[PDB]
RNA sequence: AAGCUCCUUCGACGAGUCGAGUAGUUUGGGAAUGCUGCUCAAAAUGGGAGGUAAAUUUCUUCUAAAGCUAAAUACCGGCCA
RNA sequence: UUGACCUCGGAUCAGGUAGGAGGACCCGCUGAACUUAAGCAUAUCAAUAAGCGGAGGAAAAGAAACCAACAGGGAUUGCCCUAGUAACGGCGAGUGAAGCGGCAACAGCUCAAAUUUGAAAGCUGGCUUCGGCCCGCGUUGUAAUUUGGAGAGGAUGCUUU
């Protein structure tokens, strides 16, 4: 399967440890900047789509508007206090709604807020 | 709401009023030069919808390009050709966006909206200082306008697998042989 | 009022322009010299 | 499949993209009156007044390219004819 | 003979084409305008209700600022701007509308007479976007409107409404739904007998 | 920057926070 | 002879009939260059000459394009 | 056929006695101008500062 | 290559670039985190001493035995 | 192929899937057509073939499978376009009440009226419908006459070869109550 | 100046563009995979793409023809190490 | 007789800007043949090389007219497997993706469509004693408000700089 010019299109990963070190230094750069804050945002729990993977959950993009409202976290404040927001997703089920509001309540219980200035 | 009335009127193109105006206006453009400065937009609703503002710095230039084919078919559009020619004439301006105004049987007429990146009003106003930034030089030559995006196929879905994210880039990525350290 | 004089001037200038651009071939000028005029332009005198 | 409790979702304005705008309909009617008709629309009007409605449908399909577009064009033109008869 | 400059030739050619082309009614109605007496009366009222200049507005604001350092009625002015006036017309706030005849692109005002007739607002077409724009303090006004006047001028405005509507709208109702143009002169008609006798006689 | 973005940043600026282990 | 001196590139390669340099193409604004001759490209690429100003740019970048005089200098 | 037919007013012949918009009327069209209030206050600040 | 040979042959000095980085690698200031941060330790170790969560996502691998920063 | 074999029938291009199926009854009225042959393709893979009588007749929906077309070069047979065909039907077409309604719909469509001016005068092909599985097998043969040994017919397959599984027969043009439903159809 | 709440009031969303036919080119991809040229040329409970034998074209999912945007990505050239 | 507007011009007018180089990587256009296989022809090489145009420290792409058919997911980019699978091919030579899933990194926004109409509230200049003075652009629309998993307007009560 070499009818084309793989020799001029071939790539080697000799910098795998170098990129690993660079990425680790980037994560420390973020935590030096956002020092008391986690280096990521809280992501919701979402069930995988197809029949093959619907028995498991993963992390999604962001929390839905009405599940934020049920958790008691205002929309314009959630991205500020470090919660990802996804306006495209619909809950469609009390199960997903309840799981995500419980996750947001846990975040609320474990969060520390500093009073502006 | 006058712009909405003009939007409906421009959708009704073969109507009598619009046909008459397009005829007498096509004769004017044929009497004028191939590329000329247009004092004002001939279709103000289309211009304002495509981003034309009545500031100092927004210029409108009208261009006619010969229509047809080379049986070979050119991959870019007559819009792209008109935009590139207008930009080359006004090499100091950034091509914002173009629109069809009149067709004719041997030519085709486009008005191109251009912005002056060096004018103080443009520099101070946001929403346009992005085009002041230097990554937007000759968008019409690089295919970064609406016609360029359409011709390059920048749509998401199963019908644009090969062409989105760059066709040559996708082909190169698919035709690279990746060899890791621990194989 | 009806722009008749202006139309006549414009038509005369257009005819001059056409005649000049055509009379740049000298084959057109040979044809024009050898071409004979017709009588349905002289109609009006008596017939 | 699995049993999950359905939730009633709020109305989506993107779903309300369906046009019920009375003002937009007004603008379309006024622009129709002001601008007039295309020559093929004049042909369709002529056939509709003479009762050659089947021929008009065929010509509208040939000009537009689809049964539905031809049907909507003929309905719009028949409405124009009825309104003109009422106005005269 | 003599050679005209190209732009002069083009604009005179446009004058000829404007007179010769058969124009749709939506532009023939703009070809029909009003007369000197009605223009003078309308401009008397509108000159009484001209808006403030920038110098006058700055002077007024300075006057109130000085007064505050050391409670007014609603102003009544002539309304201008296509979008503003069209909004007033659709909301039936405009009592009188004046539309310039020389707007290019015409499409900016071609619908305005029909819209005014539909909404029942009296309108007139005046010769002058520069006359209209010097009525306002600009270079060009495509359309102006009178919405509300003072009590000292309510009767004058009502009388102007009656005068405009009768002595202009009756004649334009007579001739506004017909095509314009077709003002063939001697040269045009003679060229057309020449064409007809060159075509219909023997060969085509 | 635009006035609306200025207002949004004035009334909802990035907060200082921490999450307990 | 069909080749005299070219003022732009200095080679005895300007045709005397065509008045075009066979090496650089002097009358044209661009310098003649083709991708099938890497040797010619590397013969006339940057670095083969004097580097009048591009050699001085990097130090100004290093110090940050800073202007003025040292404080307390005479 | 008639090449240049007259326009039959099938839509404008009927007069509507109401506006187009049912949108509510704002307060600012009845109350004095906050924009001039702002400008006058800036002018007052300028005069006080000299 | 020709430019490099020209530089190695000329008497002009080499413009040695200092190792500056766009982003700082340690917290700085007069705050608690800045005064308690250990620059010879890693992010996770520092957060474990602090009692704080650094990552709010799923573990992408095995942590240290005493790691309490990766929820 | 079917349109070429049908001189009393005319083509019609792509039909909107969002349109109602009885809108096909008003397309028929426009072209004065009393019979409709509707090719509905699903997923771009499966053909569903509808036969109806507009405006109040019976309709039949079938799933069409195993398609071979006249441009396939294994056929070897050819016939006059528009020639009137001898229609051959298996015996089950006069036994099962459902297969008798399919028969009259096939006779009205693939019949080619006697005096039609767009027809050819000499007849040279036979169109056969057979019931082998719970399916209709359609074949087309050229009648080749060869002299007897001291003229008799040979048949050479010429054209389309397709299989139709009946799904529903509904009393109506493309609606009304269902008179037959297969209850044994397996979908791709 | 701003966020939220409620409601006997409103809610405007991109046209020679979609689409149809056709020629060339391209793709694993005639429901044309995309693109371009020519001819014709739209809609408003609209339009696009899918699901579906399920009895009718039901259901599902999004809003095109205006625009901006760091990061993870590439690198035989530039300043170095 | 004069004065406005529109359009088009002059100036070594006042102030600016583009050309060329570089092109490793990037975005477009244009575009082969040697080679391989097959009665032949398409195909393959290759949407490559060569040629032309245009940027940057990255570019490009990007916040669904998306993917799905599930209990659904949720801008873009890249790695791993998906997979030499689906698919197109004398179902030759062969060509050849993508959804899901694990990961790295994550960030959302600006307009056009609405009349500020109780007040063009917007902006370029050039004269400055640097405080504000005029020339103008602009109503054929420059500010503020809004951008459809929205929004506006009123009322209302808290909370915000
Ligand atoms: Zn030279």
């Amino acid at each position: 399967h070499f009818r084309k010019h793989w020799q001029r299109r071939v790539r080697c990963h000799f910098d795998q440890p170098g990129k690993k070190v660079t990425r680790r230094l980037a994560r420390r750069a973020k935590a030096a900047a956002l020092a008391p804050r986690p280096v990521d945002k809280l992501r919701p729990i979402v069930r995988c789509p197809t029949v093959k993977y619907n028995r498991r959950t993963r992390l999604g993009r962001g929390f839905t508007l009405e599940e934020l409202k049920a958790a008691g976290i205002p929309r314009l404040l959630a991205p500020t206090i470090g919660i990802a927001v996804d306006h495209r997703r619909k809950n469609l089920s009390e199960e997903s709604l309840a799981a995500n509001v419980q996750r947001l309540k846990d975040y609320k219980a474990r969060l520390i807020l500093f009073p502006r200035k | 709401g006058a712009l909405k009335y003009l939007e409906e009127l421009s959708k009704k193109k073969q109507s009598d009023v619009v046909r008459f105006l397009l005829r007498v206006r096509c004769w004017e453009y044929r009497q004028l030069n191939v590329i000329h400065r247009a004092s004002r937009p001939s279709r103000p609703d289309k211009a304002r919808r495509l981003g034309y503002k009545a500031k100092q710095g927004y210029v409108i230039y009208r261009v006619r390009v010969r229509r047809g084919g080379r049986q070979l078919k050119y991959q870019r559009s007559l819009r792209a050709t008109a935009e590139e020619r207008v930009g080359r004439r006004c090499s100091n301006l950034r091509v914002l966006n173009s629109y069809w105004v009149n067709q004719d049987s041997t030519y085709k007429y486009y008005e191109v909206i251009l912005v002056d990146p060096n004018h103080k009003a443009i520099r101070r106003d946001p929403r346009i200082n992005w085009i002041c930034n230097p990554v937007h030089k000759h968008r019409e030559c690089r295919g970064l306008t609406s016609t360029g995006k359409k011709s390059r196929g920048l749509n998401k879905g199963h019908r644009f697998n090969k062409t989105r994210a760059g066709r040559r880039k996708t082909w190169k990525r698919h035709n690279t042989l990746s060899l890791w350290r621990y194989r | 009022e009806d722009g008749d004089q202006l139309e006549r001037e414009l038509d005369a200038m257009y005819e001059h322009y056409k005649e000049r651009k055509a009379s740049q071939d000298a084959k057109y000028r040979a044809k024009r010299a050898r071409q004979e005029v017709d009588d349905e332009e002289w109609e009006g005198l008596s017939a | 499949g699995h049993k999950t409790t359905r939730r009633v979702l709020k109305e989506r304005p993107s779903r309300r993209k369906g046009a019920q705008s009375k003002r937009t309909q007004f603008v379309r009617s006024l622009i129709r009156e002001v601008a007039g008709l295309a020559p093929y629309e004049r042909r369709v009007i002529e056939l509709l007044r003479n009762g050659k409605d089947k021929r008009a449908r065929k010509f509208s399909k040939k000009k537009l390219g689809t049964f539905g577009r031809a049907k909507r064009k003929c309905e719009e033109l028949q409405r124009i004819i009825a309104e003109s008869r009422r106005a005269h | 003979m003599v050679k005209w400059p190209e732009y002069i030739r083009l604009q005179r050619q446009k004058k000829i084409l404007r007179m010769r082309l058969k124009v749709p009614p939506a532009i023939a109605q703009f070809q029909y305008t009003l007369d000197k007496n009605l223009a003078a009366q309308a401009f008397k009222l509108l000159n009484k209700y001209r808006p403030e200049t920038k110098q006058e507005k700055k002077e007024r604001l300075l006057r109130e600022a000085t007064a505050i350092k050391e409670v007014s009625k609603k102003p009544y002015t002539v309304k201008y701007g296509l979008n503003h006036v069209v909004g007033l017309i659709e909301n039936k706030k405009a009592s009188l509308v004046l539309i310039a005849n020389d707007v290019d692109p015409i499409e900016l005002v071609v619908f305005l007479p029909a819209l005014c007739r539909k909404m029942g607002i009296p309108y007139a077409i005046i010769k002058g976007k520069a006359r209209l724009g010097t009525l306002v303090h600009k270079k060009t006004a495509a359309v102006v409107a009178i919405t509300e006047v003072r009590s000292e001028d309510k009767n004058e405005l009502a009388k102007l409404i009656s005068a405009v509507k009768e002595g202009y709208l009756e004649k334009v109702e007579d001739t506004r739904k017909r095509w314009g143009g077709g003002i063939m002169g001697f040269k045009a008609q003679k060229r057309e007998e020449k064409r007809k006798k060159s075509l219909e006689t023997a060969i085509k | 920057v635009l006035e609306k973005t200025k207002k949004r940043l004035t009334h909802f600026p990035q907060r200082k926070y921490a999450v307990k282990a | 002879k069909t080749h005299g001196l070219c003022r732009r590139c200095g080679r005895r390669s300007l045709h005397n009939q065509k008045k075009v340099c066979a090496s650089c193409g002097y009358p044209a604004a661009k310098t003649r260059k083709y991708n099938w001759s890497e040797k010619a490209k590397r013969r006339k690429v940057t670095g083969t000459g004097r580097m009048r100003y591009l050699s001085t740019v990097p130090r100004r970048f290093k110090n940050g394009f800073r202007t003025g005089v040292p404080k307390g200098a005479r | 056929e008639d090449p240049y037919p007259d326009t039959v007013e099938w839509f404008t012949s009927v007069e509507e006695k109401m506006p187009l918009s049912a949108a509510p009327e704002p307060k600012r069209r009845f109350i004095p101008s906050k924009n001039e209030a702002k400008q006058i206050m800036k002018l007052v600040r300028a005069i006080r500062e000299g | 290559r020709e430019l490099q040979k020209r530089k190695r042959r000329s008497s002009r000095p080499t413009i040695r670039m200092p190792n500056r980085r766009k982003k700082a690698l340690n917290p700085a200031g007069n705050n608690i985190i800045a005064k308690s941060w250990n620059k010879k330790e890693t992010l996770s170790q520092n957060y474990t001493r602090f009692g704080l969560v650094a990552k709010l996502g799923k573990a992408t691998g095995g942590t240290a035995p005493g790691n309490k920063a990766l929820l | 192929d079917l349109a070429s074999m049908l001189p009393h029938g005319r083509k019609d291009a792509k039909f909107d899937t969002k349109s109602r199926l009885y809108e096909l009854c008003e397309l028929a009225e426009l072209y004065n057509c009393n019979n409709v042959l509707f090719f509905e393709a699903r997923k771009g893979k499966d053909l569903y073939m509808w036969f109806s009588k507009v405006p109040n007749g019976p309709t039949v929906k079938f799933y069409a499978q195993n398609l071979h077309t006249m441009e396939e070069l294994h056929f070897q047979g050819n016939c006059l376009k528009g020639s009137r065909p001898i229609l051959s039907f298996d015996a089950a077409f006069e036994q099962e009440p459902y297969l008798k309604v399919i028969k009259e719909l096939f006779l009205h469509t693939f019949g080619v009226p006697q005096g039609h001016k767009k027809s050819k005068p000499f007849i040279d092909h036979v169109l056969s419908f057979s019931v082998a599985d719970g399916k209709i097998w359609v074949r087309n043969y050229e009648i080749r006459e060869v002299e007897k040994v001291k003229t008799d017919i040979n048949l050479i397959e010429i054209g389309p070869r397709f299989v139709l599984t009946p799904i529903i027969i509904q009393e109506g043009s493309f609606g009304g109550p269902i008179l037959y439903e297969n209850k044994r159809f397996i979908s791709p």
